RNA sequence: GGCGAAGGCGAAAACUUAGGCCAUUACUGACGCUUAGGCUUGAAAGUGUGGGGAGCAAAUAGGAUUAGAUACCCUAGUAGUCCACACCGUAAACGAUAGAUACUAGCUGUCGGGGCGAUCCCCUCGGUAGUGAAGUUAACACAUUAAGUAUCUCGCCUGGGUAGUACAUUCGCAAGAAUGAAACUCAAACGGAAUUGACGGGGACCCGCACAAGUGGUGGAGCAUGUUGCUUAAUUCGAC
């Protein structure tokens, strides 16, 4: 086992006033490169002015309002045929996997450029259609189906 | 058992009482032989001579 | 159409039944964790019955229920939720009682399984 | 907790009947203990005859699990499980401790009888438990209900496997029971107690990129390289 982990700082990002930003850059980084997801992150923000004209935070703070997951899905089995378990998941983790969710789901998609895709995904994730809305209400769906086992567990 | 006024002080005594008729019951449904009554009842009152003194 | 009444709930360890009856001794309605959707091992929850107990409750508002025994049977860790059900319910029960079948020390049971 | 010699005995009542406990100046006057042989009883299962048969449930069928399952689980399901009359006479029938007698520190209880006497307590005579001295014990442990101090009697034992088997004999409808070896073989044994570890699909507690969470990769392609096998002149030798 082991004791509680501290958790490392992450620093707002003072151009759009915002640390889910900085979430958003760090998840959607690979090589480890701030530069490009930079420059790739930003062309999207340049995008959600061109089309659908709106503040960018606005559609930001809806994307994340509906793709955040009510409840999540822990495993406790006993034998075999092993029984989920749906428990209860902070604020947090919960933004944190809805940030996963949307970086996944826009690297799977047709709109091969990047930019388009990304924004698109946004788009969708605020718009609440079938891109990532969709795992999200399945996730749901699973939980309070077998809601006794999450009633009585552990 | 018939004992129940307003709300819920009747229902702390009807835990009780719920306690002790499943523990009557569980030894009336299955079945082994009459030695094992015997010693299981004396482990059962040995067990209430030793914890509840 | 009848405002006093009688309801059981027999709590098996393999299942529930819940059954509104009249002071006649005929039945009203009754409920078990079969009549939802969930089949199989998973219907032995304390939330199965208390759903079940949910939904009897509600069928039996329409019919203009009131004050009412409560008679609880069977053993298992389902038959309290029902309790909770009801009570929250907001029905005017009035009386609590047990009727499980015990018997005396009479016919021989089914043995130990190993 | 109580009673019974043991097996056993607990919803209620009547009849018959057993033995038991305390004080007994009463009576009798050693009439006692043990008991080969003999006799009586003796859990469950099983046998014969007639009933009875709710539930349970050998055997049997089916559904699952498994590699197989003639098992563990589930659904049925026969004998039997119950009563009346006869038989079998075995059990871890154990306190694994034969019966009888007297003595030997103590303490805590509990139950029955007597007296004092609201129970509560006091003591007396007994049964039944726990704790514990010396003493005994290979140790564990026993210890006033001894496995101690001794006596009387009965029964029993003489390495293990063969084997509680064979032959004979008695009983029994039978199942079988009682009695009970040897040939051969081993140097020890499902020997006993206790000790250190080890192990446990035994518990209690605690760590670790162990689990959990995430991220990124290998098994998919091709090339580099090492290894296994084959080959030849060696495809030098080891690392497994």
């Amino acid at each position: 086992r082991k004791n509680r982990a501290p958790k490392r700082t992450v620093l707002p990002d003072p151009v759009f006033n915002n640390t889910l930003v900085t979430r958003i850059i760090n998840v959607i980084m690979e090589d480890g490169k701030k530069g490009l997801a930079q420059r790739i992150l930003y062309g999207a923000f340049d995008l959600i002015e061109q089309r659908t004209k709106e503040k960018p935070l606005t559609v930001f703070e809806r994307a994340v309002g509906n793709v955040m997951p009510r409840l999540e899905l822990r495993v406790r089995r006993i034998a075999g045929s092993n029984y989920q378990v749906p428990t209860e998941v902070p604020q947090d983790r919960k933004i944190a996997l809805a940030l996963r969710w949307i970086a996944m789901f826009a690297r799977k998609r047709h709109e091969k450029t990047m930019l388009e895709k990304i924004a698109n995904e946004i788009i969708d994730a605020s718009n609440n259609t079938g891109a990532a809305i969709k795992k999200k209400d399945d996730t749901h769906k699973m939980a309070e189906a077998n809601k006794a086992f999450a009633h009585m567990r552990w | 058992e018939v004992k129940n006024d307003d709300l819920e002080l009747a229902l702390k005594k009807f835990k009780r009482v719920s306690l002790e008729i499943r523990r009557l019951a569980q030894r009336h449904e299955y079945h082994l032989r009459k030695g094992m009554r015997l010693r299981e009842k004396r482990k059962i009152a040995q067990k209430k001579r030793r914890k509840f003194r | 159409n009848v405002s006093s009444g009688i309801i059981h709930v027999s709590c098996s360890p393999n299942n529930t039944i819940v059954s509104a009856s009249d002071p006649g001794g005929n039945v009203l309605c009754w409920a078990s964790s079969g009549t939802m959707g969930f089949k199989g091992s998973r219907k032995k929850t304390p939330y199965s019955a208390g759903i079940a107990a949910d939904k009897v409750a509600k069928t039996v508002k329409e019919m203009g229920m009131a004050t009412v025994k409560l008679f609880v049977k069977g053993t298992g860790r389902g038959k309290d939720t029902a309790i909770r059900s009801f009570a929250n319910a907001g029905l005017s029960i009035t009386e609590i009682n047990e009727k499980t079948p015990i018997p005396h020390n009479g016919c021989k049971p089914p043995k130990r399984p190993r």
